[PDB]
RNA sequence: AGGUUCGAAGACGAUCAGAUACCGUCGUAGUUCCGACCAUAAACGAUGCCGACCGGCGAUGCGGCGGCGUUAUUCCCAUGACCCGCCGGGCAGCUUCCGGGAAACCAAAGUCUUUGGGUUCCGGGGGGAGUAUGGUUGCAAAGCUGAAACUUAAAGGAAUUGACGG
């Protein structure tokens, strides 16, 4: 049976997609269907904001921010619990879940 | 490409009176469409149609009626005698009350029934019931 | 087995009965 | 709609399908008059043209060809003709 | 209707225009197209009033072609017209239902809830779905109060008006009440109705409880 | 789909025909492969000579001896 | 029906839907059959009688009835041709 | 933990606010009491589990409409619902403010050039529609 | 000592309605099976088809459930078939019989040709779909019977059909596949449009709103 | 020719009951370029091409045509960047009781017992077997064409319930 009417990747009007390495084990995954995550992380721990601001010694300093994209493979990405499994009718949905803004 | 003109013309009618709509639009008109569609008039299966005159192979629009079931086409134009007619009939047409086949032979296109008054075969055409 | 693999397996049956029947 | 008027259908459906598509085939280009500045003459040129035209008078090109329409220089009247 | 006596007036046209009633959606159903005007550059659909009002007859017509005025079940599922209904089913004899539309009030015939009618009137066919899917398997003719992007896939003399502003559904369910009213012996078309249009308007919870102190501090002082 | 044109039949006889060789009972009766290896020789009976009597097991969800007879 | 001897030998005639011709099945629930009440020309006040209309289950699923009915209503006379 | 009253208990409660919600009150004890007069109730355990459930209701039914009914509620369910008719209509605009295309429409309908009706100046840059997409 | 609860058992129980054929017309739906043996009773015969003993796992083995495959119907043109499954084989048998009963239609008979006397065939070649199951209904002459499976057969039998050739495709030996799809077939011989119905209908007045004086008072 | 990285084979260290492995350290052929072969992939959409008809909706890419306005310059039009539409041709998506299907699902996998638009290739229960043999192509590896004897009552597909999951 055929899970996935994307098939698992958005390949729509290509005959090949050159491949990427997984970040967590390297391995070769076409760069449709690795599962992609884009962190801006602040350069320090939400729990050092303090620390750091006292020992600056600038006032205003406003704090770097580290930017990394993340590439996963599907087992990765599982075993991670990145993505989770979903209900045949929820494997659907492809909007994202929400950011928890309140 | 295109290789039967009447057989497009029949799919589109039937299709529209699948879907219910009051008039159709069957875009190349020929001869033996015109004639195919008088048949159909003069048993009552379609309302009036009028032949748009462009200067290539007009288009036709045909009203309707809504009390037609099936009008195929046989395409390879098989040559009918008459001692296989009734076989094809049984073999086409709903039953032996109505239904009609219609072929074309040397005196025009009609129906079966008019073919054999006559007493004259000629090429298979199609159907309609 | 894998069909891939009895697929190996055929082959180098085949290579060896190649191998004897060029022998004679 | 299951009773649309195929047979007689308004002009702004007509001029909103394409030349083929229409009941019947008609051209959306039109020839026009065109009167640059500094002549006496009137000259007749393709909308869609894909030449450059010139007058055989004076030497100022007219339009200049595009994808699409003709490109009608800056100062040129342009009337149609009987539609 | 034809007839001049069956024609809009001033004063009607003056209370769509009030209530808004004209500006649709900025979606437009392909089944809708043949009851809109234009569209403005804001991107709201205005509706044809005077399609509008045919419709509205046509639905009158409908109503009182059933003898039995309790026959006739109008329904709705949102706050924005469970008190329209209320009123047009206690000025015109109908059978209301309001808020929650228990399943198979149609179709199962066991529990208490379940009625038969002979037409179904309904506030918005995307709200009060429910209703409209029993209907078919019930042999039941629908009204809806239907806007620019509301499916018609289950009706019949839709409405094509509005279904969004509180004023535009408790005017028209008012408007519909007067012509079914009209149209039986009941009154003269010459004098106004006496019943206000306001009273089939829904009101909000919030103003419920301090309007009438309010109105009630007034009259005191 | 099939080819339907008024002059096609050469074609759809010879298609037929090969492939009328894809199913065992075709294949098995106009072969003659079959034929050398039935023991009989396309006959219903055959007279023998007994070699020797012998007992076959039965399958597996049964257990019995088999009374044949080697000819 | 209507054989040779011209007796009707038949339990029941169908009825066909005024949109689409087609026959209302015994087992076709979604099929409505309607009444619209005219008025009359001076009071506008309900008549008596009125006019009835049938629709098809199939018609009315795909959504073709609100069309289909107030298109029979102007063939009636009920609703204006100004709609 | 562990105290969810059951639906009998709860059932019984709704029962006898309804019948009987003059008689009642605020007090464990004077509703445990008529609950000795008004039902048969088998075991004392339930109705000191009934009577405590009533004041949970009694209590919350002085303030809010609990789904149990009432009869001095629902008059006032109806006086809100049916009266408090506005003096002045809410319809009744002295200017009705009119977009362009509206008062065309109702140009072609014959009812335009109303005096009530005002046109108002048309929006301009056709800014509606939400960005597409996140962000 | 049936009281009834719809308004179409309203009207039937005290001699209101006076044919099957009223309500077939208007289409109406018929959820009391009271109504059809007032109307057509003493001449239905009951026929149990299949008992199969269809059966769901759990826990603790296999529980067991029975459907019966039950088709009725009068030797005139009306026919039913119904299925039940329960967990008893009677519950399921007197369950099987009423929803053959509540799913009765007419079937409309037609002439192979020459129309003289009473119709003994189908009007016309119809076709029943349940499943992969294809059933395809052929007028037949007089006296030829009904050459049929053994299934099909006395569903055609029991519905007033004579005469009527017929072929099968797709997994016959699904029962009630190949039995839905016969009484598919049957059913739609009136939904056929023939030349004979192109007459315009004329309306009458509907059953509820005919005796709608009658449901308020009695059915109140 | 070149050989940085990675890395079949191989060596070693670990793990293990054993460990010709998964993990780790090296590391040959290869991986790179030019010329010449080979012709196979789950070479996939597991889905022939050409043509017609049969719902709705929002987008997207290209081209063209219209238009309130914003913006770039300038003194105005174009012209670019947005904005609202229309047409044609693409990649797709959502939705639907078009219809089909064993169903999963498919606006095609629809217009099929109401069976015929034109035309290719190709399947006939599971194995034996893509094997044997012959022919042919190739440096080779192998490619193409391709049986039979014999054996077997099932093998399979889609969905349901339950059980189980390091
Ligand atoms: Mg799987
Ligand atoms: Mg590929
Ligand atoms: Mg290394
Ligand atoms: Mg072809
Ligand atoms: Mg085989
Ligand atoms: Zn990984």
């Amino acid at each position: 049976t055929k899970k996935r009417r994307n098939n698992g990747r958005a390949k729509k009007g290509r005959g090949h997609v050159q491949p990427i390495r997984c970040t967590n084990c390297a391995r070769c995954v076409p760069k449709d269907k690795a599962i992609k995550k884009f962190v801006i992380r602040n350069i320090v721990e939400a729990a050092a904001v303090r620390d750091i601001s006292e020992a600056s010694v600038f006032d205003a300093y406003v704090l770097p921010k580290l930017y990394v994209k993340l590439h996963y493979c599907v087992s990765c990405a599982i075993h991670s619990k990145v993505v989770r499994n979903r209900s045949r009718e929820a494997r659907k949905d492809r909007t994202p879940p929400p950011r928890f803004r309140p | 490409v295109r290789m039967n003109v009447l057989a497009d013309a029949l799919k589109s009618i039937n299709n529209a009176e699948k879907r219910g709509k009051r008039q159709v639009l069957i875009r190349p008109c020929s001869k033996v469409i015109v004639r195919f569609l008088t048949v159909m008039m003069k048993h009552g299966y379609i309302g009036e149609f009028e032949i748009i005159d462009d200067h290539r192979a007009g288009k036709i629009v045909v009203n309707l009626t809504g009390r037609l079931n099936k009008c195929g086409v046989i395409s390879p134009r098989f040559d009918v005698q008459l001692k296989d007619l009734e076989k094809w009939q049984n073999n086409l047409l709903p039953s032996r009350q109505f239904g009609f086949i219609v072929l074309t032979t040397s005196a025009g296109i009609m129906d079966h029934e008019e073919a054999r008054r006559k007493h004259t075969g000629g090429k298979i055409l199609g159907f309609f019931f | 087995m894998r069909a891939k693999w009895r697929k190996k397996r055929m082959r180098r049956l085949k290579r060896k009965r190649r191998k004897m029947r060029q022998r004679s | 709609p299951l009773a649309k008027d195929l047979l007689h259908p308004s002009p702004e459906e007509e001029k909103r399908k394409h030349k083929k598509k229409r009941l019947v085939q008609s051209p959306n280009s039109y020839f026009m008059d065109v009167k640059c500045p500094g002549c006496y003459k009137i000259t007749t040129v393709f909308s869609h043209a894909q030449t450059v035209v010139l007058c055989v008078g004076c030497s100022t090109v007219l339009c200049q060809p595009t994808g699409g329409k003709a490109r009608l220089t800056e100062g040129c009247s342009f009337r149609r003709k009987q539609h | 209707g034809a007839l001049d006596v069956l024609q809009m007036k001033e004063e009607d046209v003056l209370k769509f225009l009030a209530a808004g009633t004209h500006l649709g959606g900025t979606n437009l159903d392909f089944q809708m197209e043949q009851y809109i005007y234009k569209r403005k550059s804001d991107g709201i659909y205005i509706i044809n009033l005077k399609r509008t009002w045919e419709k509205l007859l046509l639905a009158a017509r409908a109503i009182v072609a059933i003898e039995n005025p309790a026959d006739v079940s109008v329904i709705s599922s949102r706050n924005t017209g469970q008190r329209a209904v209320l009123k047009f089913a206690a000025a015109t004899g109908a059978t209301p239902i309001a808020g929650r539309f228990t399943p198979g009030t149609f179709t199962n015939q066991i529990q208490a809830a379940f009625r038969e009618p002979r037409l179904l009137v309904v506030t918005d066919p995307r709200a009060d779905h429910q209703p409209l899917t029993e209907a078919s398997y019930v042999n039941l003719p629908t009204i809806a109060l239907c806007n620019t992007d509301s499916p018609l896939r289950y009706v019949d003399i839709a409405i094509p008006c509005n279904n969004k502003g509180a004023h535009s559904v408790g005017l028209m369910w008012w408007m519909l009440a007067r012509e079914v009213l009209r149209m039986r012996g009941t009154i003269s078309r010459e004098h106004p109705w006496e019943v206000m249009p306001d009273l089939y308007f829904y009101r909000d919870p919030e103003e419920i409880e301090k309007e009438e102190q309010a109105a009630a501090e007034k009259a005191v002082t | 789909g099939k080819c339907r044109g008024l002059r096609t039949a050469r074609k759809l006889r010879s298609h037929r025909r090969d492939q009328k060789w894809h199913d065992k009972q075709y294949k098995k009766a106009h072969l003659g492969t079959a034929l050398k290896a039935n023991p009989f020789g396309g006959a219903s009976h055959a007279k023998g000579i007994v070699l020797e009597k012998v007992g076959v097991e039965a399958k597996q969800p049964n257990s019995a001896i088999r009374k044949c007879v080697r000819v | 029906m209507q054989n040779d001897a011209g007796e009707f030998v038949d339990l029941y005639v169908p009825r066909k839907c005024s949109a689409s011709n087609r026959i209302i099945g015994a087992k076709d629930h979604a099929s409505i059959q309607m009444n619209v009440a005219e008025v009359d020309k001076v009071t506008g006040r309900f008549n008596g009688q009125f006019k009835t209309y049938a629709i098809c289950g199939a018609i009315r699923r795909m959504g073709e009835s609100d069309d289909s009915i107030l298109r029979l209503a102007k063939a009636d006379g009920i609703v204006s041709k100004n709609f | 933990m562990g105290r969810v009253r059951t639906k009998t208990v709860k059932k019984a409660a709704r029962v006898i606010i309804e019948k009987y919600y003059t008689r009642l009150g605020n007090d464990f004890h004077t509703n445990k009491r008529v609950c000795e007069e008004i039902a048969i109730i088998p075991s004392k355990k339930l109705r000191n589990k009934i009577a405590g459930y009533v004041t949970h209701l009694m209590k919350r039914i002085q303030r809010g409409p609990v789904r149990g009914i009432s009869i001095k509620l629902q008059e006032e369910e109806r006086e809100r619902r049916d009266n408090y008719v506005p003096e002045v209509s809410a319809l009744d605009q002295e200017i009705i403010e009119v977009d362009p295309d509206t008062k065309e429409m109702l140009k072609l309908l014959d009812f335009g050039s109303l005096s009530n009706l005002q046109v108002t100046q048309p929006t301009v840059g056709m800014n509606f529609k939400t960005p597409r997409g996140p962000v | 000592e049936w009281m009834p609860v719809t308004k179409l058992g309203r009207l039937v129980k005290d001699m209101k309605i006076k044919s099957l054929e009223e309500i077939y017309l208007f289409s109406l739906p018929i959820k009391e099976s009271e109504i059809i043996d007032f109307f057509l009773g003493a001449s239905l015969k009951d026929e149990v088809l299949k008992i199969m003993p269809v059966q769901k796992q759990t826990r603790a083995g296999q529980r067991t459930r029975f459907k019966a495959f039950v088709a009725i119907g009068d030797y005139n043109g009306h026919v039913g078939l119904g299925v039940k499954c329960s967990k008893e084989v009677a519950t399921a048998i007197r369950g099987a019989i009423i929803l053959a009963k509540l799913s009765i239609v007419p079937v409309r008979r037609g002439y192979w040709g020459n129309k003289i006397g009473k119709p003994h065939t189908v009007p016309c070649k119809v076709t029943g779909r349940c499943g992969s199951v294809l059933v395809r209904l052929i007028p037949a002459p007089r006296g030829t019977g009904i050459v049929s499976a053994p299934v099909p057969k006395k569903l055609l039998m029991m519905a007033g059909i004579d005469d009527c050739y017929t072929s099968a495709r797709g997994c016959t030996a699904t029962l009630g596949n190949f039995a839905k799809a016969t009484f598919d077939a049957i059913s739609k011989t009136y939904s056929y449009l023939t030349p004979d119905l192109w007459k315009e209908t004329v309306f009458t007045k509907s059953p509820y709103q005919e005796f709608t004086d009658h449901l308020v008072k009695t059915h109140t």
